[PDB]
């Protein structure tokens, strides 16, 4: 079957160059055009440009022309997208996709899995994990919220589990926010029986692979 | 260029009910000699690439369920989901490919409609561990509410805080269809100890009047 | 200034930039497509596929 395989997530500093790749298989690579599509965080799809790998005929959106270079190497069935000098504003998911064969032009009939590009002057840093202790005032439903604040890390992601995975019901692990410092912060909360707090142990297990950081934090009233 | 515009920007529909999304092109996308409207619809689920659903305005891609249909011609197009299933929660994009750039609409988020549920509001003072490192983060949590729209207001000694908080909202829950939201007020240890009352004020249509949750430092 | 003969292959629609027509003094009077690579394609003005391609290009230009 048709596959488009894109290269892995990239974490880069402003001013660095970058070339990402899109490898085709399971079809005649030179028989179809390839497109690149940008998706900035929380935003929509932007058509960037397309290339005919048979002859390297390349078309850019006016918004991206001269800002990125699209190319292809038909001898290895690969299309590329490249920047000579990245900006923090280039932080986005980049999809390659195959243009269908219909006239005159066509929809994108197959899509790569996307390459996440993160551009920041920030450096790798494991988080600090702080408890969000369950309130000492009694609640209306016989339930208490507790949690962990996972602060000042880079880059994404972190994972949070509870009681080594034994507690999964009532957990909310929130999307990270990017602080003005250039470091991320995230909270994970769980709602539990008030009456358990005296006797049941609650530990959040935090993992940040980029910094090889593993933290277990007991959360008590 | 042709500009693509979708309406509404967001749509909430009860499980099992009809969903309709509209798409307008700034110029006709009817490729006359081919009698085909050059219009596609894509579905994108969180953390996934877009998937082609409909092309030629009305042709379903192979393996796309029958509940999805496309209609319209020229400049006005509609995507209909005859009966919304749980797995249909996604962002839907239209796209013209009459010419290049083959531009996309801005996208329409489709979520599950349910009854108003008020947030359960909690406040968490900074830990002694964090204060020791010189920072104070105060967390306000709004748990399991509907709809998504909620205002969080930070008050320190009755002064309305500005530009010193950030919030994050979960994706709609798969079982109860609610949202949760967390807000973090961040200030230095110094500024924190200058003040006494720390209040989170929550407005939501589920609440008769704004709920305030607070502690004394 | 005139086409010597008409092109016989398929019109490469995705490669077309524009078109013009030659003068009536030409024996093989033609629609000439210009590609984005700047090649000319000499075409029969009465051919249906030629007419369809021109209609598409005209929609881009008008």
């Amino acid at each position: 079957e048709v596959q488009l395989v894109q290269s892995g997530a990239e974490v880069k500093k402003p001013g660095e160059s970058l070339k990402i790749s899109c490898k085709g298989s399971g079809y005649s690579f030179t028989s179809y055009w390839i497109g690149w599509v940008r998706q900035m965080p929380g935003k929509g799809l932007e058509w960037m440009g397309i290339i005919d790998p048979s002859d390297s005929d390349t078309r850019y959106s006016p918004s991206f022309q001269g800002q990125v270079t699209i190319s292809a190497d038909k001898s290895i069935s690969t299309a590329y997208l490249q920047w000579s000098s990245l900006k923090a504003s280039d932080t986005a998911m980049y999809y390659c996709a195959r243009v269908g064969p219909a006239d005159v032009w066509d929809s994108f009939d197959y899509w790569g899995q996307g390459t996440l590009v993160t551009v920041s002057s920030a450096s790798t840093k494991g988080p600090s994990v702080f408890p969000l202790a369950p309130s000492s005032k009694s609640t209306s439903g016989g339930t208490a919220a507790l949690g962990c604040l996972v602060k000042d890390y880079f880059p994404e992601p972190v994972t949070v589990s509870w009681n080594s995975g034994a507690l999964t019901s009532g957990v909310h692990t929130f999307p990270a926010v990017l602080q003005s410092s250039g470091l991320y912060s995230l909270s994970s909360v769980v709602t539990v029986p008030s009456s358990s707090l005296g006797t049941q142990t609650y530990i959040c297990n935090v993992n940040h692979k980029p910094s090889n950081t593993k933290v277990d934090k007991k959360v008590e009233p | 260029d042709i500009v693509m515009t979708q309406s509404p920007d967001s749509l909430a529909v009860s499980l099992g009910e009809r969903a309709t999304i509209n798409c307008k092109s700034s110029q006709s996308v009817l490729l006359s000699p081919w009698n085909s409207n050059q219009l596609a619809w894509y579905q994108q689920k969180p953390g996934q690439p877009p998937k082609l659903l409909i092309y030629g305005a009305s042709t379903r891609e192979s393996g796309v369920p029958d509940r999805f249909s496309g209609s319209g011609s020229g400049t006005d197009f509609t995507l209909t989901i005859s009966s919304l299933q749980a797995e249909d929660v996604a962002v839907y994009y239209c796209q013209q490919y009459y010419l290049i750039p083959s531009t996309f609409g801005q996208g329409t988020k489709v979520e599950i409609k349910r009854t108003v549920a008020a947030p359960s509001v909690f406040i968490f003072p900074p830990s002694d561990e964090q204060l020791k490192s010189g920072t104070a983060s105060v967390v306000c949590l709004l748990n399991n509410f509907y709809p998504r729209e909620a205002k969080v207001q930070w008050k320190v000694d009755n002064a309305l805080q500005s530009g010193n908080s950030q919030e994050s909202v979960t994706e709609q829950d798969s079982k109860d269809s609610t949202y949760s939201l967390s807000s973090t007020l961040t200030l230095s240890k110094a500024d924190y100890e200058k003040h006494k009352v720390y209040a989170c004020e929550v407005t939501h249509q589920g609440l008769s009047s704004p709920v305030t949750k607070s502690f004394n430092r | 200034e005139c086409c010597l003969e008409y092109f016989k292959g398929a019109i490469p629609l995705r490669k077309l930039k524009t078109w013009y027509q030659t003068s009536e003094d030409c024996s093989r009077d033609a629609i000439v497509f210009v590609t984005v690579q700047g090649r000319a394609i000499c075409s029969d003005p009465n051919n249906k596929r030629v007419k369809n391609a021109v209609k598409y290009l005209q929609s881009l230009e008008r």
